[PDB]
């Protein structure tokens, strides 16, 4: 597979994600950790699918709503970031205030 | 009864900075062709040669704004800033090299600053 | 020009009379007095103050009241005070709190906190700053306990064990001259501070002394070596020579005494009593009567901290494992229940809020959760804040008297009790960089920064192959103070005068910070800071009710705390 | 007996005139030349031919022309050549470059090249093999991110920092003669070369000098600090004295002068110009202006590298958190957005292709990417193939020409900037064994086996627990160069001459292998290899238009990049 | 997300969970590392759905029977400890003999 | 559940395949780590479920064909090598030129 460092602590990620997301399909509430597991996730996968950068700093934002959350975690993220390999190589996404 | 995690609750009232200095207003000019922006702890006569104003005016002195902020100048623009006095031992080193030493001594700082072609020495 | 509060706060961390909540507990600390001269506020960064000669004087040499470092803008939480200030540190010591900058141009420099060209810069606008924990009570069981400590804020580990073997599975105890002597090689690669206590058992003095001569810290005494009024004479012999603690954890079964047996064995020597409510080990039902006397300094361990509504259940089995008891012996399981009971904790709870146990530990992998210390001392205070309302001593609304109280008990009080208090357990001038960089939001959960002798050695921070340090995935990990030989300056090995001075750290190759044990002896619950109270604390042998000034202490438990659900994965 | 082509480039590499495809992209390299002798290729294995008395040597001792290691069939990209040949080690150093094996029964075998009983072999066939790439724009902010470099084939890191503070998360200044030690001391444990920077700021000499004297390799200059014409000066006097390089992040700004000034203050004297095309800092608009002049040695930074769709929308933020500016401060934004430009950053991509911008490095976790330096270069020299077309300069359908300029713009330039070519840099006799082996495959994407002072380091490598080291999983993992004291061998701390002469190493306990820094001020553009161009670049202040000769430098952004989606699990 | 050292290591649990919940679907009895991860992994998130530390201990009594595992496996498994966040912050699940 | 270091590794294997198995469901194109996890991870559960060494050199073969992944892939690919626990202990699965 030829792992880098960054490939294989990603994977956790993608891991915490899986976790989170059965967390909230039992009914859960989702704590800060899972919420930006979640948000996180979705941004690498969304570049793995070819979207752009500017896409996903909006598309993050709609991803996990207030009701989804604990109360104080929509406040607790001022902002999430994450890099991925994007058709034209590594970029930054970053999206500011993704839970209103 | 929300709770914010980690969340400020601020006492009333404003904060006053460099209070009790003397404060200066003055006119300002960008004669470049490209942008400059000024910092709030810079001594102000030592400011780019481009900006066109009364150079004595800025010795012993720097912008009144919030520590950390700046004043803006675009290609062409004239804007007033007000200025207050430097504080401690008011002595400035290195920089642009104009005062390397007290700010009191306005006439050495001035032919230096003419020699060089800072705008606004008369 | 004037700037709103709101906006003040935001730019540079609250000032005087502003308040911030601990996590998502209901306490409030507020700004005691700031240091600061508004408008020449310190800060870094592209166009900001500290400058060549702006922020940053340019003339200095390093030696020439010049800092290595400067933490702008820190609200301290200590048990000198709540207050805003910066830090500046030089030598891997603090030299200044204060005022940072240039005295060039700026007001209300203190005179050896200049930024100079030798001045790296730390942002700590924002952030809680606390000194690092001290924890007394830690098995050394697993090297991978030392990260989960650091994660939440604790930068020194006093205890005893070399692995997973039985002994050091039950008791803090590195037992003699060679193991001693392994375990302090092994400290060089553990990136914390660190002491040794020895095995404080047997009738004569040399084998026990010579624990001490070999590198020892400190001792323990521990029932399961058997808790004997001559081992507790013995040790406190040897501890009043050498001028190291002793710890106890006493004798359970009552087997050859009651607690006054022990104490008569003490005979009003200093002595530090861990987990003094119990169910961590000691005199049923009635150990916790010891946190009522001067010349006890009494710690609690962390499981029982604060009192919950599962608290009771995981005892049970926790307990048979830590002291290798089997459950088809029916004294075994007795000794057990024996220890487990919710008159004590629940009184524990607000024994602590009174003051009258002093300390917080963890009891790491032996009954306690290394990581555990930090974040159970303040769920503690917010539940006695809910339960007992705010403290009489406080005003304006603000907790800051519970704070101080609460803080001091795992940062001043353990480093006082451990003979250290030199080098480490508080913010002030004079002693050892550990400094604790929190987020509000996170206070006492996960650190941001732990900062070790004045270089950062542990860190929340995220993707290593990013353009920046703050995209995911975020997690705790050991930075450049822990790495080659800056573990050796960034951290200290605290060891007896006598080893010391019979030359144990050049004979065993020893490179790190050697740290002097000292002035243990003279010492009593007075000592303890915000946490000071001597008095009679009746327990009733048949109900194991807790009495004090002829009250009841009890409480309920709770069903939810802060600083759990909120925060962790799992 | 006669081998047909295909068959013979599958068994030992191609041979003169074969040519092979760098990963997915479009370039092709050419083998120039073959140093074997046909039909006494060595090889290594069961029945081959390294073998006792056959193609290994048993007479010699190793001190008699015996090699430590041989690498065969090695496809050499350099910016000596792009050719084949045998490498042979001996004592951590390149010793030859030649035809390895047995004098006694093969013709042509290189002298010093014996395979003797002292020898190892990596088998090279099929790989191409490059010098490490040196990397002179590093922040020292996570040590995670030496593994990250050491996986996209870096092997020399030169930069500054303590960790994640502030100073260091915005620029690679490791302050002060105590910040520098400490460290020093750090490297040790670094499983890569290192050299350090001290901060280039102050108005008057001491201050700035005593970092030199600590043992810091040159310093930086950067505007976070006062990119100020004194700091400027100061920095620059030091610099001709003690022998070292400057780097130089300028006043974007134009608070105290506009890049005429900040030329003004360098005088004519030598210096590297970090990120020249200004996303990274400098002087708005205009700072790529410095890579037209003879004294500059200008450097781009890795994200702007090549131009693509995504660049420009990823960079506000980057910069604001790296600079640590805040989103409230129009003033803070706006200095942001003038640093963000496609204009000058499409320029970029072709000012590298014209030999007009010398180096590339990553900045990494400042603005920047630990492991993409070697990545973005092939990269950038496969979309300006695509768009500009073969370089009129090749020939026989090859990219050779191209391939020279951009392998050295990360491996021989940059060392020769920072006054350490005679020890790293590119694959010469007498040079340190800093080698990596990639399968064209993987070209520039992940290196296969990462060679240091000749001990591979690290490497791509599957199941420890398996038969054979190949089945999955594999990944990057540290090899026995890093492990024990095998890393002070294996590995180079570079310092200033002053630092070394003043017992530097000694003094501190540094056990790894010094590397002196020196002929750093007497050199210009003209000394970089296939990268020497002068030319006065004009930068058109309102548009922001790059003219070169009357010429507008324009490229259009791409959608797609090789050595991307095809390799990168996210 | 701010992990710790505990909630990285925990993240492998929920994945050996995961992996042998997909053997066991597709029909194998269950070896001794699967069984347990399965257990371990129910507790963990059964304190996440904030249940009780006594509720915990019974129902892991009933997660697996001895057809569902090899042979031996049953006796193998003498009791699973395992620490998780309740509502009520760390606390020990003991599940003595959890597959008779 | 005493985990070796090995046991540890391929949980890693097992989650990329996850991932990469997801990716090829909403319809990319595999690159070359999600082609090789995919291969790898079919291999170590065959062998969990008691297929022979020979039979999974042979079903290696046809896991993955050329249209589910990336122009170029199958080229990479010379051959996955994979060690698990047979019925009979450890033994090595090597599949040459698995996609065609
Ligand atoms: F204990
Ligand atoms: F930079
Ligand atoms: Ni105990
Ligand atoms: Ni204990
Ligand atoms: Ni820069
Ligand atoms: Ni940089």
């Amino acid at each position: 597979m030829h792992l880098n460092p960054a490939e294989k602590e990603k994977l956790q990620i993608f891991l915490a994600s899986e976790l989170a997301l059965k967390r909230k399909a039992r009914g859960l509430k989702l704590n800060y950790p899972e919420a930006v597991a979640i948000i996180t996730s979705f941004i690498m996968e969304g570049a793995r699918d070819g979207k752009t950068v500017a896409m996903l700093m909006e598309e993050g934002k709609h991803v996990l709503t207030r009701d989804d959350v604990m109360e104080g975690v929509p406040e607790m993220i001022d902002d999430i970031q994450a890099e991925a390999t994007f058709p034209d190589g590594t970029k930054l996404v970053t999206v500011h205030n993704p839970i209103s | 009864n929300y709770i914010v995690p980690g969340e400020y609750r601020v006492a009333e009232g404003e904060i006053e900075i460099n209070a009790g200095r003397e404060k200066t207003t003055i006119r300002v000019s960008n004669t470049g062709d490209r942008p400059i922006q000024v910092g709030s702890h810079i001594h102000f006569v030592e400011v780019n040669k481009e900006l066109l104003f009364d150079r004595a005016e800025g010795i012993g002195r720097r912008l009144n704004i919030p520590s950390g902020t700046a004043a803006r100048f675009e290609p062409g623009e004239e804007m007033e800033v007000e200025l207050t006095e430097l504080g401690g031992n008011r002595e400035v080193f290195g920089i642009s090299d104009l005062t390397n030493g007290s700010v009191d001594n306005k006439e050495l700082i001035l032919q230096r600053a003419k020699e060089l072609g800072y705008k606004g020495v008369e | 020009m004037k700037i709103n509060r709101q906006q003040y706060a935001e730019s540079y961390g609250p000032t005087v009379g502003d308040q911030v909540r601990l996590a998502d507990t209901d306490l409030w600390i507020e700004v005691e007095k700031d240091y600061t001269t508004y408008g020449d506020e310190a800060n870094f960064g592209g166009g900001k103050v500290l400058r060549e000669g702006m922020g940053e004087n340019g003339t200095y040499t390093r030696t020439e009241n010049v800092l290595d470092l400067l933490l702008t803008n820190a609200l301290i939480l200590d048990y000198t005070g709540i207050y805003k200030a910066d830090i500046g540190v030089k030598d891997g010591y603090i030299v200044g709190i204060g005022k940072g900058g240039n005295p060039d141009i700026m007001d209300g420099v203190t005179p050896n906190m200049i930024v100079g060209t030798a001045t790296e810069v730390i942002a700590a606008e924002g952030k809680i700053v606390t000194a690092g924990g001290i924890d007394t009570h830690v098995h050394f069981i697993n090297p991978d306990q030392v990260d989960v400590a650091l994660a939440n804020g604790i930068t020194t580990l006093f205890g005893g064990g070399t692995g997973p073997a039985e002994g050091s599975k039950a008791t803090t105890v590195t037992p003699g001259p060679w193991n001693i002597e392994k375990m302090l090689k092994s400290t060089e690669g553990l990136p914390i501070n660190v002491g040794i206590l020895g095995k404080g058992h047997g009738s004569s003095i040399a084998p026990i002394m010579e624990q001490i001569d070999a590198g020892a810290a400190g001792l323990k005494i521990h029932e399961d070596w058997g808790a004997t009024p001559a081992s507790i004479d013995r040790s406190l012999t040897v501890a009043d020579e050498a001028d190291v603690q002793v710890a106890i954890h006493s004798d359970t079964l009552n087997e050859a005494g009651f607690l006054e047996d022990t104490l008569r064995a003490i005979n009003g020597r200093v002595i530090h009593s861990f987990h003094v409510e119990g169910a961590g080990g000691g005199h049923a039902p009635d150990i916790m009567a010891m946190a009522g006397h001067p010349n006890v300094l009494p710690s609690s361990t962390n499981p029982t901290r604060p009192f919950t509504v599962n608290t009771i259940d995981e005892h049970l089995d926790m307990l048979m494992v830590c002291h290798h008891l089997k459950q088809n012996i029916p004294e075994d399981v007795a000794f057990a229940d024996s220890r487990i009971r919710p008159e004590t904790i629940a009184a524990e709870d607000i024994l602590h809020d009174l003051g009258i146990i002093s300390m917080m530990s963890t009891d790491a992998l032996a009954m306690g959760r290394a990581g555990e210390m930090v974040l159970r001392t303040w769920q503690t205070a917010d539940k006695m804040k809910k339960q007992r309302g705010p403290l009489a001593e406080e005003k304006n609304g603000s907790d800051n008297f519970r704070a101080k109280r609460y803080v001091s008990k795992y940062t001043i009080n353990p480093a006082i009790a451990q003979g250290i208090a030199h080098e480490v357990g508080s913010i002030e001038e004079g002693k050892f960089a550990d400094l604790v960089l929190w987020e509000p939001k996170f206070f006492g959960v996960k650190a941001d920064r732990v900062i070790k002798g004045g270089i950062i050695a542990y860190a929340q921070i995220g993707d290593p192959s990013a353009s920046i340090p703050t995209p995911q995935p975020v997690m705790g990990r050991r930075m450049y103070g822990t790495v080659g030989d800056l573990i050796h300056d960034t951290n200290i090995t605290f060891m007896s005068k006598s080893s010391i001075q019979q030359g144990v750290p050049a004979k065993l190759g020893l490179k790190r910070r050697i740290g002097t044990v000292k002035n243990c002896r003279n010492i009593g619950k007075k000592d303890m800071k915000w946490n000071d109270v001597t008095t009679d604390i009746d327990i009733n042998p048949e109900t194991y009710e807790v009495k004090v000034d002829g009250e009841v202490l009890t409480c309920e438990p709770v069903k939810e705390l802060p600083m759990a659900q909120r925060y962790f994965l799992f």
